[PDB]
């Protein structure tokens, strides 16, 4: 029952400890063609696919409130990167999937959220990190979180070298507890894929 | 078409042994018959021993029947003439040959196609 | 795989590249396969090639894997999943269902490909297949068994007889 | 009918060209056609 | 796709699982009746030869594809190159029957002789392996297609007609020693 | 009557000395989706647009048979370039436009052709360069040639770092003759735009 | 007729422009499928030969008319005069496959051997020129029709069946040195 | 034409004969043509042969040309347009349209003609084609490009293989 | 159908005499038939 397969482009990703998909703030994008781009925007389907990223090592000496962030878009080395440095205005949403593989004989809880317009949180504000689209990773139940978010911002198209609307956040809620038969450490990775990639304003070359 | 590479000649004295080898240049799927002709000094060429490629059917001369032995290597596509207990009369120029056209036993020593340059075997006493 | 085992073992290291092999029926990893034993008797092929990944670790041991198809055009394959995330790939973790099938696409210029690599010329005409270990928890000596079968549109074309006899 | 490419009928009767089978089922064809495909669990395309 | 592995059910994923498209295939060349229907050599001939298909080379096309099945049925065609006449006796015949012309005897024409033989074994199918014996590494002596005889036979070719194979077995390829793949020379024009 | 405007993407190009458009070997592309790419090809519309290139200076001391070539695809510094170094297999046609601006008081003839599978021509073979899709530039009449060609080759998709199917060729047919009131020299430029750009086989990044 | 020359449109004036009359024509002999269907020689044969059509003489009928096209497709017929057997392996085969009789092998009859071969290249069309390479003046090594092998081959003839030519290229004639035209001897009866 | 140029240049002289060549696919002027390269592989021909004349002078340069077909029966061709005006001809000046096509008729005794001139025997079996310069104004170095293609009823008949190999 | 002059059908099937084309246009015929003829401007015969 808890078997999920996501296919983004020519890339797939299967998980047998699925707990569902979390949609944040919307179940689909709003109008991609607006009056600010004057009819000259195009969609790129070759850029919508998965790419890996390493977040942090979940050790037992990290207490509650340990925050790790990753601003999106990141340093991309593929088609998405040449899109970012080749066009002036871009917009796209995200389809994120975080995995923390230990074994079922561990304990602890992680909070995986997608925060819009990141700003550093005070120690008392971390108690309310569940106001954003989120899921939990508990070795007791699952090894994989999955959130899907639209594009939002004050502008309909963005210059990603100047602004980053979304940020992926992983917070230690309950410290990792291990035993003699449990995994002594857990490594956390992200598998992110842009969604509905539209571009506008082609730039001159550098060569 | 086909060229033959001979090896193993040299000089020995009476009572020893020699081993001659011959490998053809191409490995076509034919039933060729590798044979050995020898030409004594001041005499004409003559047949010594032949062998078929498919089976190990061996012909021999009345001169060298119990002494000499011929074999073939299916893997390396070679043929070897193991000369044993040489006599001082065994001094000659030894030639190999191919005989691709027909492979019947009755004619196994009469008409060969490709010769390949001969080796020199000079046994002393 | 190395040491002649049908499986790759998780590594207690910084390296996340389990195994890597050319997309070729004449590869060193496929030398003992039935698909390869058949394909040796044909000149050309085309179509899909399926890989199966069976996890044989205990219940208290989790892991997350990744496989990517790296088509030709680079000189050396990537050795980081972060860098191989830009190819065609798939990810999967361990759970109740212990098998996973990934289907290698037939992508090339010609409509058919040779089932034999010509000469010591390098950089296999088709791509590579790279298996990665995204993460694992308490999986120190657990293995992952790999096997291969033909796809839905696989095909061998011209019968030959190439072995030394 | 494998590796025979003449359109004209045979000159000899079927009783003489080859033997005759008597009576009194492709397993692997059915075993491959009955293979599983698709997915397992839910899908979020 | 994810499935239960230990159940051993066949699973065929497609390229449609990530947007691709399964193409149309033609498998005329890997047909069992098609691929086994070619003349292949028998490199151990005698004045008297018993036609046993397990005497084909184990690494040839037909030889290896025949070792990759437990049971089989087939008619036969042979191409013999002989001196004198060629006598054929069916499966079960005395060895002394091969010296008489009441049996199928072919008076030799110029190049060679090409015949068609039926299946005469007393069993419903023949086998390439046998676990045990048949008297009171070695197959039963009734696993043959007859015997031929001439004064000397130069070459023998055989061809399987109406071939049927059952219960497949392992079929191996040449092993790769240390390379990344088995590299060999492939035909290419001169210059 | 001889006014033509070509729009390729968000780029236009107008000419008032138009002589027509020459289609070579085809008026439209053949099947872009074949069995060799297995359903995994995509079209990029952001790469189909014009880019400039300088061919040669047409001086008066160049005799008949002076050949200048330009193999396509060239060194592209924009979206087309990242396409070429980002995917393994590409295919596209061309829409070329050459201009040699002098004045109407000059004389001479140029031959602009698109040769498939270029190979160097012998001096006697240049008399038959009009077997390929071509047009002439005569200062007497026009300043602009325009040819449009499909994609062709032994393979349905190409690896452009290994093979270049098309080549643009400009040959001096009649030497440039100038007078006291004519332009003493002519500079030749090309304005090329790919057509029906399809890609397959995304490659890993280098970063 | 007068027209715009630089536009490069085809123009066909007639003799009707000054009172004449265009006559009926029959062009059966300049048909592409007709003219390429004749046996032409290959004058560099080896014990092992890879059938490449770009080895026909560049000034023969078929040789030159084939150099006058960029791409082509064709089946083939060959006439080989050999000693021993003649093995043929298709496009892509190892060079070691040419020593086995599982492949098409022809046991030599008296005058010569005449076979018909299909098109086995992995590409949709073959080419006479290639702008670039195919590895990681010379065409790709996959531009062939297979290979043959015998103990020695004396002559090889080839014939293009169902020929199709694309994208024409220059085709030259012998050059005239100083004359008003190229004069040569033409057949005429004796006396 | 002379010096191996695809064009004839107007002459500041009393001579009004630009170029002259035999009606023969083996002529010196047609040696580099595709029509001739094809016709070398056939025994006989019949039908029309079209000539194209493209003027590549400036706008401020005018001219008037003439081409005549001179069938066989005279020993030497005419060198004056006044004398070649009695053959089949056509005249044309320069203007907006810079091309002109003239169609050489197939006029002879036999229904077919050889595509190869036999021996050093003179006086080509078919006629000549003579291009004239009627007049020109301020056209000192301007050229006229000539090319040839097959007509509507052109035909080649018997395939041969005549080149030394 | 070029350079074959026998009226009787072939003895071998089409599957064996030559290869078989699969699917998924004469340019120069149409390029010559679409050629311009006639005249340009007016005529005074």
């Amino acid at each position: 029952d808890r078997t999920l397969t996501t296919r983004n482009g020519h890339t797939t990703s299967t998980t047998q400890s699925s707990v569902g998909v979390t949609y944040g703030y919307s179940t689909g994008e709003d109008h991609v063609s607006g009056p600010n781009t004057s009819g000259l925007e195009t969609r790129v389907t070759q850029a919508e696919r998965f790419f890996k990223k390493h977040l942090f090592n979940w050790t037992t000496d990290k207490p509650f409130g340990h925050l790790e962030k990753l601003k999106l878009p990141t340093d991309h080395k593929g088609v998405y990167g040449h899109l970012v440095d080749s066009f002036a205005y871009m917009r796209n949403g995200w389809d994120v999937e975080v995995s923390a593989v230990g074994n079922q004989f561990n304990g602890g809880c992680l909070l995986v959220a997608m925060v819009p317009e990141w700003k550093k949180f005070t120690p008392r504000e971390k108690y309310q990190l569940t106001l954003f689209p989120h899921q939990f990773i508990s070795p007791r139940t699952n090894m994989t979180a999955h959130i899907t978010v639209p594009y939002l911002g004050v502008n309909r198209y963005d210059q990603y070298k100047k602004h980053k609307p979304w940020t992926l956040v992983v917070m230690v809620v309950s410290p990792l507890t291990t035993s003699s038969i449990g995994a002594t450490e857990i490594k956390v990775y992200a598998n992110i894929a842009p969604t509905h990639v539209h571009v506008a304003g082609e730039l001159p070359s550098k060569e | 078409q086909v060229q033959l590479q001979e090896s193993g000649g040299g000089l020995v004295q009476a009572g020893d042994s020699l081993r001659l080898s011959c490998v053809p240049s191409v490995r076509t799927s034919d039933n060729y018959i590798m044979g050995w002709f020898r030409q004594p000094p001041g005499k004409e060429r003559e047949f010594v021993a032949a062998i078929r490629r498919s089976d190990g059917t061996t012909k021999y001369a009345a001169s060298v029947k119990g002494r000499f032995a011929i074999s073939r290597d299916v893997a390396k596509n070679a043929a070897y003439l193991q000369m044993n207990s040489l006599k001082a009369e065994d001094t000659a120029v030894y030639y190999c040959a191919a005989k691709y056209q027909s492979t019947f036993y009755s004619t196994m020593d009469v008409q060969y196609d490709y010769w390949g340059q001969g080796t020199q075997v000079t046994v002393s006493s | 795989f190395d040491d002649g085992k049908p499986y790759v073992v998780t590594r207690e290291d910084e390296q996340r590249l389990l195994a890597k092999f050319d997309v070729s029926l004449a590869a060193k990893h496929m030398s003992n396969t039935y698909l390869s034993g058949i394909a040796q008797y044909y000149a050309q092929y085309s179509g899909t090639i399926n890989l199966h990944f069976m996890f044989t670790g205990s219940t208290d041991s989790k892991a997350r894997y990744m496989v990517a198809y790296v088509p030709p055009g680079v000189e050396t394959p990537p050795d980081t999943p972060e860098r191989a995330a830009h190819c065609i790939h798939a990810e999967w973790d361990t759970g109740l269902n212990s098998k996973f099938t990934f289907s290698i696409p037939y992508v090339s210029a010609a409509d058919y490909a040779y089932t034999a690599s010509d000469v010591a010329e390098t950089t296999n005409v088709q791509g590579w297949v790279c298996i990665y270990q995204i993460t694992h928890g308490k999986a120190q000596n657990d293995t992952l068994v790999v096997s291969v079968s033909a796809g839905k549109d696989f095909e061998l074309r011209l019968p030959i007889d190439p072995r030394t006899q | 009918s494998g590796n025979t490419g003449s359109i004209i009928n045979n000159y000899y009767m079927q009783q003489y060209q080859n033997s005759m089978d008597t009576q009194l089922n492709d397993w692997f064809s059915k075993l491959a056609s009955s293979a599983f495909s698709g997915l397992f669990g839910a899908l979020l395309a | 796709t994810t499935s239960a592995g230990e159940s051993a059910d066949p699973v065929t994923t497609t390229v449609e699982n990530y947007g691709g498209e399964t193409q149309v295939q033609r498998r005329h060349h890997t047909d069992v009746g098609f691929i086994m229907d070619r003349f292949v050599k028998i490199n151990n001939t005698n004045p008297t030869h018993v036609i046993d298909l397990m005497q084909t080379h184990q690494h040839g096309l037909v030889g290896a594809l025949l070792r990759a099945a437990t049971y089989y049925f087939s008619d036969l065609e042979i191409v013999v190159r002989h001196e004198g006449n060629l006598t054929w006796v069916p499966n079960g015949a005395p060895e002394a029957a091969l010296s008489n012309a009441g049996n199928p005897t072919a008076y030799n024409k110029a190049p060679f002789t090409r015949l068609a033989l039926p299946y005469t074994a007393p069993h419903r199918v023949l086998a390439t392996v046998y676990n045990g014996t048949s008297k009171y590494t070695q197959l039963p002596a009734s696993f043959n297609f007859g015997a031929i005889r001439a004064t000397d036979i130069s070459e023998l070719l055989v061809r399987m007609k109406r071939a049927e194979l059952y219960c497949p077995r392992p079929l191996l390829a040449v092993e790769v020693t240390a390379q990344d793949r088995h590299k060999q020379k492939i035909i290419a024009p001169a210059k």
